[PDB]
């Protein structure tokens, strides 16, 4: 399976739904070249509007699944998307926010890329993605995997400040929550090199977005009075 | 990447603003142009009909206007039902310019989806709508969509049919209408309803507009569709002869012209006849001008001959030529010089000086008249005299003495053209007389101190007239004309072509003094060692004439002072190589004149080694050491002359003058070996059948010529001497010595491929491979390379089918040998090969590429890349093998 | 159109490199 | 025996002098016996060009690279064997060249630039693939050579150019402090010339900014290119060289105003690639350098854009995208092009309709970047600076758009730009 | 109908105007080759006599063109074969008389005469290069007795035929026929080279019905880059359908085609039972070849075609090509 459980588990109709998408994905493929593969998915996807979002589960569950089939059906998805895919958007937001805490490693780095090659893309609504991403980072923790994504996540905002400054609202988020984990982390010299990146990226948004985080409010100065 | 450009691009579609949606609908054919991968072009243009679907009319309009503009990349869609589904679901949109834009949009489609039903059901419907920009939509899409298909075809005619008929339609929506008729070529009955229609148009609608339209889509027609061309065309001369109108008699010229040139042979004597006849009565001189346009484009052609004395077309040609308007002059002296080339009758023979002096007459007309369309009428009759000598040498001698003539008083683009008609005259005529010479001479003389702009190109086409003339050597004569330019000049350019032109006609010690005085002028490093490495040539074949008759110790001491100046020259030539433009046929043309001159230098030393290395006492092998010597001599001529031919093959670029000349050096060497095998090695094997029509046959140049008679003579003095003598007599090596200094006395002549390339292709001749491979699995190579060009493709030749080549070698054997032939099919092929490596061990892969031009000759042109390649086997099979090894 | 000269070799409407280098070089 | 085969040889040509050369070419079509080869050319040899120099020219730059390896490895192996005890032809062959070194040097006369220029090249070729290490009085021979100063003719442009490639392949030939304070002094000079510029100063530019942004692969690859093969340069020289250069003979102010006197490249397009003074003028432009110091970029921009072929050069527009950015600095900000003539001239002594198009794009940005800015301001009365509105009637945008869409494939980015802006600042012309 | 009396008028220009100079012969040729073709493909009714006499005209243009080529007038030592077309022309007549005889049904002994009137003058032309290229008498002597003995064959054959071919070229031989075998190689050669310059241009008259035959593969289709994975050394088996229309004898005459990429020409006869006729002037076929070979280091394309076999073949269908990836052990 995909997501950590066992026989006492529930049967999670949502992943039940995954199940079907990847059936209809892969048995629709048939191991065929690429080009009459997305010809006959086109097909499928314009056929109507329920089995084009079953395509793009599909698509969204393969990119989860293996790396040269994520890499692949990414493409597909791109080639094929109608909408943009903004309620695909919105349903990853939903398996992220609930499923979080069964999902798998390997699942969890592909994902990871999946949310980078969106910012990188500049796919409409990828905000909402980053900022719920964001808030399933647990506070006053130090699990090591947990840092890790945080940190990953950290380095994909910076390699991409341009989207952020472009995004009014995540400024603000991006700037509070990094001061939380701030305050939170310290420890190590991992944690202090760490302290300094986002030191040095929460005080350049703050000098160059100054009016942006006046919207903020007083706790701001809360977290500034710690640091 | 592809996809990520792409989806970078979709996100500004997805703006809303339309300014970025519109930016990115027209950044899409770029996208394309980068990217032609059927999988991206299927998916943008889903992406594409998505926003046309739902977008508002600007950006439909705008992916209208990139669908017209990625014409080539639609045929590789995949889904093209979707697509269009989805494109023709705006037309039941009330919004009647989103319903034209749609039509359009499915006109611009028409080639990818014909046969489609409700697509002509939609343009049938939208033809009798109310807005006119959606009927002005549905007519371009009928059109298009008639264009393709053929039952759509003969539907839209019934319909344009009951149409025009109808009353309700406007005149100038008749106007647009009217030219979807010429598609419908589809076939014979269909096409002849049509031509029905036409005919009621143009009986019931007589005004200019409309007549004009109809009958030019009757021509297009009937050029499409040849089985009603002949009634066309008497339909045509009916509408010159009768209809009183100077538009439409303007378009019947028009017409008629089309169809002549694109099928004169269909003409008959009648529609002649008749064209002539309406030549002679109309007095407007535009008129009489393009009709004697179209009558001499036929008489450029069969058409003479079907016609076929004193006719018509004979008396009107003669009243023309004397007309006082320019064109119609020259059009009509071009109609007497094609029917004066074309046959031999007596009447033809008769009224040949009337052509002759009615060209001189247009010659003083347009000498000093200094206008555009002076100098077309100029180059006309320049080339009709051209052709005339060509055709008539007794004529082409007065026509080069009224050149001669007329040269003097001529104004100086009107002497450019004069010295150019003049240079082909003497080129292809070698009888010139050397009293043009003089005057030639004379007119150079003044000419030096005439101007300073236009001044360049009469020097030199005036100082190539003067070396063509000079068939022989120069004298002071090129101590005023270096002179002149010295003193003149001031340019170096004009120098250069001078100097070059020098070299082409065989007149090396201009040439030699040329680029001695120019070498200074240059600025480059490769320039300089060019220049040098020709001045060196010029210096080495100025060697050469010094050349006498029947002296073979001064031969041979000039054979060597060519072959040290050769030896500088070429050393200087390839120190001028570099990447951009490697001189390598220069190289490989130098090296085999340096190997011939070098065999003949060694073929006289054993000419007289006959008398200095008289037969050992122990002794037709009498003679040992001149007989082994002989088979040596003979070896190095038949490789001269197979390297002469692997230039030939390798010069795929260049021109028919060129490789003439290449073909004339392989035959010398191919006349010295037969003429060694006959004398010496077996006189008895030499059944030769030499006797024919050798000397009849027509050479395009004086070297040419030269090198032909040349070679006749020694071939009839070889025939002579085949048994009068023992095998090794000493007429034997006098005729064969005789025959080198014969040969040798010529000069050489360059040509346009050493000095200027055309046609620049080669092969990039990519693959898919320091290499290694199981044995088992026996490796697939694919190859697949793009044919670059050079400005024109094809200008001299045109690639018909690439020819590849492949061999396999171990010990760096030619064990994997098959030939592939593929056409470039958009000038990019690809294909594959198998191969297999029994022996373990290093294999080197050598493939080779060449080129079959139209004609079917073989050219090995393209490069001879080479890969290296390791054998081996997986580890279990060397295991079990070992372990069962008993 | 047609023209007066085939071998005639001061048409100049095509220029290589070579040729396009060796012209502006001395000009 | 090699030694008394070659003895042979030589005792046989110059019994036949005549066929020397034959024996010669004989021996470079085999390749063997290269020493026997030179000593025939060093007999035969007894103003023009020495027949040595074309020789071993055409052996080293010759298409042939079987005859380069071979005589690299030959010359090589001679330069490593026996430390110079003048028995080898090796060493007659290269005092050979240092008399015609000698010869040359006198600035240079009229017509020996050009044999100058060849020795050098040769000088380079043997540098180059030979890895033949020069002596000391062979480095100062070449570095006299260097320090020459030739007419300023395009023979000028290119010995200058080949010089300046010299002293950058090869820091080793330089070496002591005098020489390296002679050659900065002629660099020097040959910045102050002039009349170089109607060529060396795009590669000197292109050169500056490669060492102000360290692209020393870009610097290797522009010498090559210039000289004409392929070489080995060990970077670190390079650096050790882009020091001094840099710190004293190229600072950002000097070749900022050095860029500004070069010329514009004329009809550029994609036809023609590589790096290109648009590019320097660009990456100066990107660091806001001519605010800085007080350069007027403005008059080269505008007659860089008059002169424009069909094809778009794809730098065109970033360019026109940061100098309108540079138009909008708060303290101090590059001229904008001219109300006047300029622009009015250009929309009406033709101009190309690539021209026409790239002003008129300039002009709807402009007005963009206005409107972006004028929300802020914060500045001089005279920061807006706009364009009458007299001015946007006389420059007709609809017909320049119905051409540049006829146009297309040739301006991608130009027409799609265009019709971003057409959209959003004139909807009534996209009725 | 127009278009029949149309092509009619052509053809018969085309013999009144033979007689023009070589250029002029040319030029018409050319013209009339191209109407031709362009009535064949606009009407699809006359299509088969279109082709036939396309095939015939450009049969005589080839023959036209190779005697006025440079080497007629260049000695035979100083001859180069590197940019001969006289070789070249001959095979083409020669696959192009094949055609002619074979490919188009309903043709009658008065066109098969004119055919094989054109196959020997192509194998004189043969001839006479062969003649101009070598050296050796006894080749020579060979190879002009196997032509005099074609020549008898032909003219023993077509007895009840030879007074309809007054001035053709096997009429000018008969008349000359002993002079011809007394003579040497090079009198004989000579003779009949100016001999087969002066020859007369034969009316071919137009069969009252004919139609060409093809066949168009369908099951491969236009292929796809989807690769036909199996085993190494094991066989895969491909269907072939194709339409065959006017073939005469499909189920004997008709053979399948398969040209792995290299010099394995593999080649394949259909059993007469899986031709079937649905409706009257075509023939269905459905094949199923088969195809093994060892292991690929990537999937490869296999190219395979229809040939028309008689008595040796000639390709008969546009050739289609599949993709192949023989997986290893």
């Amino acid at each position: 399976r995909l997501l950590l459980s066992t026989s006492l588990d529930a049967k999670d109709e949502l992943e039940e739904r995954l199940e079907r998408c990847m059936s209809i994905v892969t048995s629709m493929t048939a191991g065929v070249s690429e080009r009459e593969a997305n010809d006959a998915l086109n097909a499928y996807v314009c056929k109507g509007l329920p089995q084009h979002e079953e395509i793009c589960l599909g698509l969204f569950t393969l990119i989860l699944t293996e790396p040269a089939q994520a890499q692949k059906c990414y493409r597909d998805l791109a080639l094929v998307s109608r909408d943009g895919m903004n309620i695909v958007l919105n349903k990853i937001n939903q398996i992220l926010m609930e499923k979080y805490l069964k999902l798998q490693d390997t699942c969890r780095t592909q994902l990871v890329w999946l949310v980078r090659e969106l910012v990188k893309s500049g796919v409409l609504g990828a905000d909402g993605v980053c900022m719920t991403f964001m808030k399933q980072i647990a506070g006053g923790d130090v699990t090591a995997k947990n840092i890790w994504l945080a940190e990953s996540v950290l380095d994909i905002l910076t390699e991409q400040r341009e989207w952020v400054l472009k995004s009014s609202i995540l400024i603000a988020m991006a700037v509070y929550t990094y001061l939380r984990l701030i305050v939170d982390h310290h420890g190590t010299a991992q944690l202090q090199a760490l302290r300094q990146k986002e030191v040095d990226f929460c005080i350049s948004l703050l000098r160059e977005r100054f009016m942006e985080c006046l919207m903020i409010g007083r706790d701001l100065v809360r977290l500034l009075q710690n640091v | 990447d592809a996809n990520s450009a792409l989806m970078e691009l979709d996100k500004g579609l997805r703006s809303g603003k339309l300014g970025e949606q519109c930016e990115a609908v027209v950044r899409f054919p770029r996208l394309f142009q980068k990217y032609p991968f059927p999988i991206l072009i299927n998916s943008a243009f889903l992406k594409l009909a998505d926003v046309f679907r739902v977008g508002n009319n600007f950006l439909r309009l705008c992916v209208l206007k990139v669908t017209q503009q990625s014409e080539k990349h639609l045929e590789k869609i995949l889904n093209v039902d979707e697509f269009v589904k989805r494109i023709f679901s705006v037309i039941h949109s009330n919004d009647p310019v989103a319903r034209a834009i749609t039509l359009r949009m499915l006109g611009s489609l028409a080639s990818i989806i014909p046969e489609r039903k409700n697509a002509h059901h939609s343009i049938r419907q939208s033809l009798d709508s109310h807005d006119n920009v959606e009927v002005e939509a549905a007519v371009f899409a009928a059109a298009n969509f008639s264009a393709q298909s053929k039952d759509f075809a003969v539907g839209i005619c019934n319909k344009i049919s009951e149409m025009i008929q109808g009353l309700a339609t406007p005149v100038d929506l008749k106007l647009k209408l009217i030219p979807i008729l010429q598609h419908m070529h589809h076939d014979a009955i269909l096409a002849s309803s049509a031509r029905q229609l036409l005919q009621q148009l143009v009986t019931s609608y007589p005004s200019t507009k409309m007549v004009i339209v109809s009958l030019h889509t009757f021509t297009l027609l009937a050029a499409s569709s040849l089985v009603d061309t002949p009634k066309q065309i008497q339909l045509l001369l009916q509408y010159l002869k009768n209809d009183p109108r100077k538009a439409v008699k303007r378009l019947a010229i028009q017409d008629l012209k089309l169809l002549a040139n694109k099928t004169p042979h269909t003409w008959s004597r009648e529609n002649i006849q008749a064209l002539c006849e309406c030549a002679l009565q109309t007095p407007y001189d535009s008129l009489k001008l393009g009709m004697l346009s179209v009558l001499s484009t036929l008489s450029g052609t069969i058409a003479i001959k079907h016609y076929f004395r004193s006719s018509d077309l004979v008396k009107l040609a003669q009243e023309c030529c004397y007309h006082n308007n320019r064109g119609i002059a020259a059009h009509g002296v071009r109609v007497l010089t094609n029917i004066t080339v074309s046959c031999q009758e007596k009447d033809l023979l008769a009224l040949e000086q009337d052509a002759v002096f009615g060209l001189e007459s247009l010659l003083v007309l347009c000498s000093q008249d200094d206008s555009p369309g002076a100098q077309a009428t100029l180059k006309i009759a320049l080339n009709c005299m051209v052709k005339l000598a060509k055709g008539r040498p007794h004529l082409s001698q007065s026509v080069v003495e009224t050149l001669l003539t007329q040269l003097h008083s001529a104004q100086d683009a009107a002497r450019i053209l004069m010295c150019h008609c003049l240079a082909a005259i003497a080129m292809q005529l070698p009888v010139l007389g050397d009293g043009m010479l003089g005057d030639l001479m004379e007119l150079y003389k003044v000419i030096g101190r005439s101007a300073t702009d236009k001044q360049q190109e009469l020097l030199v086409s005036l100082a190539t007239v003067i070396f063509v003339a000079s068939q022989k050597a120069l004298s002071v004569e090129s101590k005023a004309v270096i002179k002149q330019q010295l003193e003149s000049v001031s340019n170096g350019w004009t120098v250069y072509r001078i100097a070059r032109q020098a070299s082409r006609m065989g007149n090396h010690d201009m040439a030699k003094e040329l680029y001695q005085s120019l070498l200074t002028q240059v600025a480059s490093e490769h320039f300089y060692f060019w220049l040098n490495s020709l001045k060196e040539f010029s210096h080495a074949e100025q060697c050469l004439t010094g050349l006498q008759e029947e002296n073979y110790s001064s031969a041979l001491s000039c054979i060597a002072e060519s072959l040290k100046f050769y030896h500088k020259g070429i050393a200087s030539l390839t120190a001028a190589s570099t990447p951009l433009n490697p001189l390598s046929f220069q190289c490989e043309f130098v090296k085999l004149r340096i190997d011939l001159l070098q065999a003949f230098s060694q073929l006289i030393c054993t000419c007289n080694s006959l008398k200095t290395s008289p037969p050992p006492a122990i002794a037709l092998q009498r003679c040992g050491r001149i007989s082994n010597q002989m088979k040596q001599s003979m070896e190095e001529f038949r490789s001269l002359a197979s390297r002469y031919g692997d230039l030939y093959q390798a010069s795929f670029d260049a021109d028919s003058a060129t490789l003439r000349n290449v073909e004339l050096q392989q035959q010398s060497c191919l006349l010295i070996s037969h003429a060694i095998e006959a004398l010496i090695l077996d006189p008895e094997s030499a059944s030769f059948q030499e006797y024919g029509s050798t000397g009849t046959a027509h050479a395009d140049s004086e070297y040419e010529r030269r090198m032909m008679s040349v070679y006749n003579h020694v071939l009839e003095e070889v025939e002579s001497l085949n048994r009068k003598y023992t095998p090794v007599s000493y007429m034997h090596t006098a005729c064969l010595c005789n025959a080198i200094i014969a040969l040798l006395k010529v000069p050489l002549s360059f040509q346009r491929y050493f000095f200027q390339k055309l046609q620049s292709t080669s092969i990039k001749l990519a693959l898919s491979p320091p290499i290694a491979v199981q044995n088992n699995q026996q490796l697939a190579l694919k190859v697949e390379g793009v044919v670059q060009h050079g400005s024109k493709p094809g200008l001299f030749r045109k690639i018909q089918s690439v020819c590849l080549n492949v061999s396999s070698t171990l010990q760096s054997n030619m064990t994997n040998e098959m030939e592939q032939r593929v056409e470039p099919h958009n000038d990019y092929f690809s294909t594959q090969f198998l191969l297999n490596f029994a022996i373990l061990g290093t294999h080197n892969i050598t493939v080779e590429s060449s080129v079959k031009d139209a004609n079917g000759i073989v050219w090995k042109t393209g490069p001879r890349t080479t890969i290296f390649v390791k054998s081996l086997e997986d580890p279990y099979s060397q295991q079990i093998r070992l372990q069962q090894q008993q | 159109d047609v023209s007066v000269w085939e071998e005639n070799w001061e048409d100049d409407i095509v220029q290589d490199d070579f040729n396009q280098q060796l012209r502006l070089e001395m000009e | 025996g090699g030694r008394r085969r070659t003895d042979a040889l030589r005792f046989l040509c110059k019994m036949n002098p005549s066929q020397a050369l034959k024996v010669r070419g004989m021996v470079v079509e085999e390749c063997h016996l290269p020493g026997l080869g030179v000593a025939l050319t060093l007999d035969h040899t007894k103003d023009g060009v020495s027949d040595l120099v074309c020789f071993v020219s055409g052996l080293l730059l010759g298409t042939n690279a079987k005859v380069r390896t071979w005589f690299g490895t030959f010359i090589r192996n001679g330069q490593q064997r026996k430390r110079e005890t003048s028995s080898s032809v090796l060493w007659q062959m290269r005092r050979q060249l240092l008399l015609e070194l000698m010869g040359i040097l006198p600035g240079l006369k009229e017509e020996h630039v050009v044999k100058a220029s060849a020795l050098l090249r040769l000088y380079c070729a043997l540098m180059g693939i030979a890895g033949l290490k020069p002596t000391e009085e062979e480095a100062e021979q070449l570095l006299q050579l260097m320090t020459s100063r030739p007419p300023a003719t395009p023979a000028g442009v290119r010995f200058v150019s080949l010089s300046f490639c010299m002293l950058l392949a090869f820091s080793t030939l330089v070496s002591t402090p005098e020489q390296e304070q002679l050659m900065v002094v002629w660099l020097s000079w040959m910045i102050k010339e002039e009349a170089y510029f109607e060529s060396f100063g795009e590669m000197l530019l292109l050169v500056a900014m490669y060492f102000h942004s360290n692209q020393l692969s870009a610097i290797i690859d522009l010498v090559c290119s210039t000289l004409g093969m392929k070489i080995v340069i060990k970077p670190s020289s390079l650096s050790r060289m882009k020091t001094i250069f840099t710190q004293e003979i190229f600072t950002e102010q000097v070749v900022t105003a050095h860029a500004v006197r070069v010329p514009v490249t004329s009809n550029l397009s994609a036809n023609i690639t590589g790096f290109l003074p648009i590019h320097c003028i660009y990456q100066l432009l990107r660091s806001r350098s001519f605010t800085k110091h007080k350069v007027s970029i403005k008059d080269w921009i505008y007659r860089q854009l008059c002169e424009t072929s069909t094809p778009l050069h794809p730098q065109l527009l970033p360019l026109i995208d940061v100098y309108i950015n540079s138009i909008l600095t708060p303290a101090s900000k590059s001229n904008p092009e001219a109300t006047n003539q300029p622009v009015t001239e250009q929309e009406i002594q033709r101009f190309s309709i690539t021209a026409q198009l790239l002003v008129l794009y300039y002009i709807l940005s402009y007005e963009e970047a206005l409107l972006a800015n004028t929300k802020t301001l914060a500045a001089m009365q005279r920061k807006p600076k706009s364009y009458s509105s007299s001015l946007m009637d006389q420059i007709p945008i609809k017909f320049l758009i119905r051409q540049a869409q006829g146009l297309q494939q040739e301006l991608g980015g130009l027409h799609s730009a265009l019709l971003r802006l057409l959209a959003t600042n004139y909807p009534h012309l996209c009725i | 109908d127009p278009s029949q009396q149309f092509l009619q008028q052509s053809l018969e220009r085309v013999y009144s105007l033979q007689h023009l100079d070589p250029q002029g012969a040319q030029e018409l040729l050319e013209f009339t080759i191209r109407d031709l073709q362009r009535l064949g493909e606009l009407q699809s009714e006359l299509a088969g006599v279109a082709d036939f006499s396309a095939t015939y005209l450009r049969c005589q243009l080839l023959l036209i063109k190779a005697l006025q080529e440079k080497l007629w007038n260049v000695a035979a030592p100083l001859y180069l074969k590197q940019s001969d077309l006289a070789s070249a022309a001959a095979k083409q007549i020669m696959e192009e008389t094949y055609k002619m005889e074979f490919m188009y049904s309903g043709v009658e002994n008065k066109q098969v005469v004119i055919i094989h009137h054109m196959r020997l003058q192509a194998k004189a032309l043969q001839l006479i290069v062969t003649a101009r290229t070598t050296r050796g008498l006894d080749p020579l002597f060979g190879m002009c007795e196997k032509f005099l003995q074609e020549v008898d064959f032909f003219q023993r054959y077509f007895i009840a035929d030879l007074p309809h071919l007054q001035d053709s070229f096997v009429d000018k031989l008969l008349d000359l026929m002993p002079r011809l075998m007394t003579s040497k190689p090079a009198e004989v050669v000579k003779i009949l080279q100016t001999m087969l310059r002066q020859s007369a241009f034969l009316h071919l008259p137009l069969p009252e019905q004919i139609h060409k035959a093809s066949a168009t593969i369908i099951e491969p289709a236009g292929e796809s880059d989807n690769p036909l994975r199996f085993t190494s050394g094991l066989v895969v088996a491909l269907d072939v359908d194709a339409t065959l229309e006017h073939v005469q004898d499909p189920q004997n005459t008709v053979k399948v085609q398969v040209l792995y990429p290299d010099g394995q020409a593999q080649m394949i006869h259909p059993k007469p039972a899986d031709f079937r006729n649905p409706g009257p002037g075509r023939h269905r076929l459905i094949t199923q070849v088969y195809l093994s070979h060892t292991a690929w280091t990537e999937a490869c394309q296999v190219e395979v075609r229809l040939l028309l076999a008689y008595n040796g073949t000639i390709p008969f269908s546009k050739p289609v090509k599949v993709y192949i990836m023989p997986k290893p052990a």
